[PDB]
């Protein structure tokens, strides 16, 4: 079949099928199938999420107090941002104000979140796409320290025998022929692109990064108990602060505390500068000619707007939200989660059921309700699955629009919307980034003509790579301001981190609704709670990988990821590294999609 | 040669996958370069699809019996499995296949372990914890390591015992390791002392809040819950739930999501019931 | 324009010293780069002799009233002083003429804020605390950071909190930080469980020590020891004397060396 | 007075007197005195200890038992030495032979102290007197990288950006005015040999080694609970072992502690080897013409021995001991701690009482009653020393004599020792070291003469410096012997820590004498105790630098500090570099030596 979606993409699978089930590197389980034309070229994709647990149903009839921690393992790589949501959405629905500094605590940790997510998405997940390091072990080592020198000259871990050092590990573990996570990786596909030494550099901060992840989590340790997973609460957090007064040693935030923290954001901020910004420009350089993967970054953006100023004032958003619809970036639409013609979504495309199929339900009215049901034409049987039929219900990911319109989220949706309305720190980021990329790719190509067109560049995946890597340098200085103005506030006397008001259910109305956004790592997360009597009545996420990740609608409209595959060439389909490439850009979490 | 380890996901969070890689000795990247050979890993692996499954293949037979099955997650009886589908099949064919081979299995977080947060009421998917799934005619050792996730030097610790030591670490009747598993929260707690003292956590924020006093009143299941929180407590020593001025939720115990409100008062308290 | 700080040496082992740099957070290169101005010490000093006393001249006068004055170790009355020699001169006249200008002062350890273990039976040197040698006249605030040494993150703790908040913390009654000392380790155990199911070590490497039970019987003074030691613990929070099988030994309470043996039980 | 010593010295006092009081950069509290010639060669030397706190007077009549703390207290330096000592001497009173892991732990902990105690002496007390920090502002980044890459290219913080980094740091407190630690310090003395270069990587590797030290004293964390100043006991160690047991997390050392152990030997053995000895061996190569401060080390040196690979058998000492008489290397002659006849102290020169003194008293029958009393030729009073009269009492350091003779203990004396007695791995440390050291000579002048006179190399200030940085490698080596060991005792069995059949006085005889010795940082040290009725009726300590910081005995003998600055030329006799750097060499302890 050849069908014309509304979004203005020929899904053609008379070529060539490719399945690729497990997608790997990833959070939890998927399944992308494409099918490629004579010329190698992807003219149809198809994605899968592979597994559900039904969290929602789940909470029907507990206590709104108790959702957070339930939510929270939707994910344990965004850890944390589903309990921020639920905690939020449970304090809109209670009509709870939570004091400055515990405002304050959940911004640190969310950005804490980001640091490390972002960090770990690309060297562990996203990297070997882009990297080679059975090639690493033809790198001469001081090449491969004059290019770490040129790449990032303030990294003080450049000397050669660093890198020998490094190499010979590398080779050490080839030589023993137990290949663990490198074995059948697609070493020989021409679609690697670097040269030995960055693959030398890029596999030298791999390790550097698994290293360092480990401690910009101690600022969940300190303010929520442990990481993953750290605690939360509606109406402020747990951690309450003792500076000077008796049995401060004993509190859970305390001076030496503090200073714990203080250490942790240095050291973040430090390698987001030092190491993962420098080192995302420079592999995108070596890519330069890789432009491929925009999908709808290059026309349709949401997010719901994040990280104020001002607390609970979202005019003063330092990742302000909105949608740009249609690639006109001059034209922010504004996005009210509670408005039931915004966000909808949609299950004839999904194993679900609602009475009503032809609907999209706003989340308040959502309905989770398993149909795990195969089309007519898939290839195999219920429970082997040989091609999937996508003319039917293929996924366990519910397919979330915005007045009907597909969008893509996560930190370049983010970065679009926040230059397109003149966050100056992002447009200089965004500059600077260009003008790096730009320097390094003279460094590579004497004659290369400087990049200028910033929709090209930022609508691809090496863009969607980047944003996330400027999203982390950003967070790490936003959470340095966080946390000088949580000294300020204990200064001037304010040490609170709880209101207790409607702590007890006798406080509350028989029936409230309340929505909980946050910028999660992956996009925007919002969470609807519909409160009865004390007891949840209706509880329903939607997740940025429910949105990116998203099958068809009942018009057609194709989800993010399947644009985003969309006229891309494979050197080899059979090894489609193009496919993770681009997948990983978006740094899919199946958990959370499904929930 | 290194141990050949397999890591399976089921129905998971990947909550204690990322706790592995928080250890702050041995270093997850030294566990894996040197001491392990971590063959099968959906999460960090470089091959996907066909590639991937091969591997499962060819060391399923090349080291038949010799290699540890770790688990994360649990399988799904419902949808006919298909709510956990891994290379178009079931993940219980999956986890069953490599099970029938492995010379033991651990059994990560209280997923594999227990069921975790799926497996909680009205637990839609049927997800069933690893030991349960493979039944009581399984012939091989399963080290259940729960916690949601487990402590970081807890996982690692387990795996290092068994290197350097030469042995499955003796387990309790549940199957945790009594190196880590054989003491309650409570009975080693450093709030104790205001336990002993009726000194309560009353309200958020309250004098006792900012004193460090016990969590009782406010939900703390240390008095039910074994695990190492408050004594290895989490991220390098840095601190736990606790320290931080929550509650333990009891999340290493078989069941926690459905004993009752994490505001609830822990139960069994007194000798004299 | 940093915080300018003197540290002075009496009769000392030189442990607080060593403790402070141990610090996790901040780091003392931070500490002394960034946040205060080290101005004497004769432990890292550049200069010796006529260059470093001069120093100590030029401060007072440059900052009369304005530098805090960091105690480590005491001084010495008997031997007319002379069992601490400075600059051929005996130690408390060079502590009397700093503190006479300083703004506030910290006793760093038992050894300032009591005695320690110079000052314990016969006391030879009749060493004094710095609180004790200024006397009921003395119109600055003395510090008292005790503990022998004390904790890292104690000691820099207090420094930061002056720094950043801008005054003295509150002290207790025996001048020591609330922020640290106010509470005994006892009140803060982990081990209290065990002490409260009557789980004791016995003797040595007995059943009870491998399960890590509490250490009352062979002596610990945790209950009457106010300290850090138990909440913060020691060395970037990796452990403190109980979690490691000994008792406490009172080492951050007046009179320590002289309540007992060690191993005797508390009372 | 022209004095000539029994030891082949003439103390001339006739030249111009320079006083150096207060003595920086070292623990505790010195005075010292030379008098220079016309020349500005110094022809007399006076070691002073400037303060007594009496801690063998205090012991007396105490529990046995408790003794270690007390004695632990006399230095916080080489915190945790006097423990030993004092364990080991109350256990050979009384008959008391320790665990295995035991004998390992202590070990441990003994070589955890010696590593931490050198780096920490090296660069933060002894540095300054080879290293200029002003003149680091004038070094070349990219220059300063190359000089790093030779002198230790395994060492990963090598980028030029670093080290400008580091520039601008110690630029930025250079300009505030407020010099701190470095004010006065004697910048335009031409005694200062270094490069701009040199100067730079060694303020860079000062600072690097500030921020490592803190991390190797966890293993003191541990298993003594914390440092300063871990805990000890007679009979074992209180840091029982369970791996596998019940309740094993909580015990003191479980396999969660083990890992920590593990990676902490391997950050210091990394350090010793990538940053310490390079600096040290290179370092050297610029003073290469400076060869002065032998003294005694080339004739009279000694050490108890240490480090059995058996427990007990001092035959498999790992440094072993004895002493070197005449500069006969030749001929070790057994040293006996035992031996009334051997070690005895003097007071001719001290300010202490005995009834005869003439005599010399071994320690069991030693008398620590002090005499302040200056000679009627000081000048100045007795509350104002302007310039002592050595004639007379002139310190509160004893006169430690070996069968008679003034000898130099620490390192170098067990370097020395170790390579005299066929050692193997001092002998390869030494011949390797000497080799670098040509080696780095030669780039910096191509036309040098390798030296091949051990004798003179290490009988030097600069072969002082370079035994302490070796001894240092080869205790990192030693501890993960250590380590290793102590984990095959587990895994073989053995968790036991302690003994306790002689815990209870009445199990120990009305009568008991014993001595522990102990191979501390600054070399030989033990206490001998005196058991009566459950008492401590003698408790006397000789300590490293008692002997090395001695003053004359009643033949006039000279003693180690005193006779290392004879012969010295000085630059400028007011800025007396040359003297700081010899007799920080030594790394003097004056709490130690006075206790
Ligand atoms: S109830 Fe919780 S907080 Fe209180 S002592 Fe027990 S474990 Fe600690
Ligand atoms: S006696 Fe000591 S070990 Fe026991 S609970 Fe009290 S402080 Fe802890
Ligand atoms: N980020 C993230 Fe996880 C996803 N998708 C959530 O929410
Ligand atoms: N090393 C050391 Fe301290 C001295 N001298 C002791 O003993
Ligand atoms: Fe660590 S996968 Fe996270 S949900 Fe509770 S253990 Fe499961
Ligand atoms: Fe830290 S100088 Fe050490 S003895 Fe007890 S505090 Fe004094
Ligand atoms: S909630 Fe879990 S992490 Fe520990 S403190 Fe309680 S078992
Ligand atoms: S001996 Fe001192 S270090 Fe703390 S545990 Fe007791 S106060
Ligand atoms: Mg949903
Ligand atoms: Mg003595
Ligand atoms: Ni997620
Ligand atoms: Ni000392
Ligand atoms: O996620």
């Amino acid at each position: 079949s050849v069908l014309n979606t509304p979004n203005h993409y020929k899904m053609d699978n008379s070529g060539r099928r490719v399945v690729i089930d497990p997608v790997t590197r990833i959070e939890g389980h998927m399944r992308c199938e494409v099918n490629v034309d004579e010329n190698n070229v992807i003219q149809n994709a198809v994605s899968t999420g592979t597994m559900w647990r039904g969290l929602e149903v789940i909470l029907r009839g507990r206590d709104p107090r108790d959702a957070w921690a339930f939510v929270e393992r939707i994910c344990g790589v965004c850890t944390g941002c589903h309990a921020l949501a639920s905690v939020r959405a449970v304090e809109d629905a209670l009509d709870i104000k939570i004091p400055h500094n515990a405002t304050l605590i959940r911004e640190i940790m969310a950005k804490t979140l980001q640091i490390h997510d972002h960090i770990v998405h690309f060297y562990h997940l996203h990297a070997l796409d882009w990297v080679n390091p059975v090639n690493a072990l033809k790198a001469d080592p001081q090449a491969t320290s004059e290019l770490q020198k040129l790449v990032s000259p303030h990294h003080p871990m450049s000397s050669p025998g660093y890198f020998k050092d490094i190499q010979i590990r590398i080779q050490k573990f080839v030589d023993s022929g137990q290949l663990g996570i490198f074995k059948n990786g697609y070493w020989s596909n021409p679609a690697y692109k670097l040269s030995p030494e960055a693959d030398l550099m890029a596999v030298t901060h791999y390790l550097e990064a698994l290293d360092f992840q480990k401690e910009i989590v101690k600022i969940h340790a300190i303010f929520g108990g442990k990481n993953p997973h750290p605690n939360y609460m509606v109406g402020g957090v747990p951690c309450a602060i003792n500076i000077d007064g008796d049995m401060a040693a004993g509190a859970p935030i305390n001076m030496e505390r503090l200073n714990f923290v203080k250490s942790l954001i240095e050291q973040g901020r430090t390698f987001n500068t030092n190491v993962y910004v420098p080192d995302v420009i420079a592999i995108a350089a070596f890519y330069r000619d890789w432009l491929y993967g925009g999908g709808l970054s290059a026309t349709n953006v949401m997010d719901y707007g994040a990280y104020p100023k001002t607390p609970y004032d979202k005019s003063t958003d330092q990742l302000p939200g909105g949608a740009i619809i249609n690639g006109d970036w001059g034209k922010i639409h504004p996005v009210d989660p509670r408005d039931p013609e915004q966000v909808q979504e949609f299950v004839t495309h999904s194993w679900y059921k609602y009475p009503d199929e032809t609907k999209g339900l706003h989340p308040w009215d959502g309905i989770t309700e398993p149909n795990y049901e195969l089309g007519s034409k898939t290839k195999g049987s219920r429970t082997n699955i040989i091609e999937i039929d996508e003319s039917a219900k293929y996924s366990w990911i519910k397919s979330p629009r915005w007045r009907g319109h597909a969008v893509e989220v996560g930190p370049l949706a983010r970065y679009i919307l926040a230059y397109a309305q003149g966050v100056e720190y992002v447009k200089t980021q965004v500059h600077t980034s260009l003008n790096r990329f730009n320097a390094v790719c003279r460094l590579l190509d004497p004659n290369h003509k400087d990049i200028t067109d910033l929709k090209a560049f930022l609508g691809s995946t090496i863009g969607r790579t980047l944003a996330r890597a400027l999203e982390s340098e950003y967070c790490g200085d936003m959470m340095l301001d966080d946390f000088n103005q949580l000294i300020s506030n204990i200064k001037n006397g304010d040490s609170s981190t709880a209101n207790t008001d409607k702590w007890d259910p006798s406080s509350w109305p028989e029936h409230a609704k309340g929505v909980g956004t946050v910028a999660a790592p992956r996009g925007a997360l919002a969470h609807w709670i519909v409160i009865e009597k004390g007891k949840i009545k209706n509880y329903q996420c939607v997740v940025p990988t429910t949105w990116n990740g998203s099958p068809r609608d009942p018009k057609g409209n194709i989800g993010a990821f399947e644009a985003s595959l969309m006229g891309t060439p494979m050197e080899r389909p059979d090894e489609p590294v193009e496919v993770l490439r681009t997948l990983h850009s978006f740094d899919p979490c199946l958990a959370c999609s499904t929930h | 040669p290194r141990t050949p380890v397999i890591w399976l996901h089921g129905l998971e969070c990947t909550c204690c996958s990322e706790s592995f890689i928080r250890s702050a000795h041995p270093l997850a990247k030294d566990v894996v370069l040197s001491m392990i050979s971590l063959d099968y890993d959906d999460t960090l692996m470089a091959a996907s699809g066909h590639a991937a499954e091969a591997i499962l293949d060819e060391i399923k037979e090349k080291y038949k019996g010799n290699y540890i099955l770790a688990v994360e997650g649990n399988p799904p009886l419902n949808q006919d499995g298909m709510s956990c589908i891994i290379g178009g099949r079931p993940f219980s064919e999956q986890l069953k296949r490599m099970a029938d081979d492995a010379k033991a299995i651990i059994s990560w977080g209280s997923c594999a372990s227990w069921g975790c947060v799926q497996a909680a009421k009205p637990n839609p998917t049927q997800a069933t914890p690893v030991h349960k799934f493979l039944g009581g005619g399984y012939d091989k050792p399963i080290i259940k390591v729960p916690g949601c996730p487990p402590i970081a030097e807890v996982m690692t610790g387990v795996i290092t015992y068994m290197l350097t030591f030469d042995r499955i670490p003796e387990l309790d009747r549940q199957g945790r390791p009594k190196m880590f598993y054989s003491q309650r929260i409570h009975d080693k707690c450093y709030r104790r002392p205001h336990f002993d003292a009726g000194q309560f956590v009353e309200e958020w924020d309250d004098e006792g809040a900012r004193k460090g006093y016990c969590l009782y009143k406010v939900g703390c299941k240390g008095p039910t819950t074994y695990n190492a929180c408050s004594t290895v407590r989490w991220n390098g020593g840095t601190s736990f739930p606790i320290q931080s001025g929550h509650g333990c939720i009891g999340c290493s115990e078989d069941g926690f999501w459905d004993k009752g409100s994490f505001y609830s008062r822990d139960t069994e308290m007194n000798a004299f019931g």
